[PDB]
């Protein structure tokens, strides 16, 4: 996920393109909603995979 | 103007627990695939038809 962004993305028409690769190995819903409210407030991330 | 018990039922719905939403009688709560375990005790407006 880190190597897919560096040498690729040559035709980048937006400017606020930044990838965030995180690993939540355990998926209890309290921590999941915590990560949602942390990433959505984290400089307006528009991608949730 | 939300009138949505959907975040409570979906927060308790990652464990797939039935949540009784008793706010309104909308037909969008009557779907089986959108609302898997959301079993209410109120009928939709199709019973008025
Ligand atoms: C999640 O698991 C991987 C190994 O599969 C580990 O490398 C990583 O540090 C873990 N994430 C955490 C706890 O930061």
């Amino acid at each position: 996920l880190r190597n897919l962004w560096g040498p690729e993305q040559a035709t980048g028409l937006p400017l606020d393109v930044n990838v965030v690769a995180l690993l939540m190995n355990r998926t209890d819903p309290k921590s999941l909603i915590t990560h949602v409210c942390d990433l959505m407030s984290g400089a307006r991330i528009h991608g949730l995979v | 103007d939300h009138f949505t018990p959907t975040p409570v039922s979906y927060t308790a719905g990652f464990y797939r627990i039935p949540v009784l939403g008793l706010t309104t009688r909308m037909s969008i709560y009557s779907d089986k695939s959108i609302h898997l375990s959301f079993l209410r005790t109120v009928p939709p407006y199709s019973h008025q038809s």
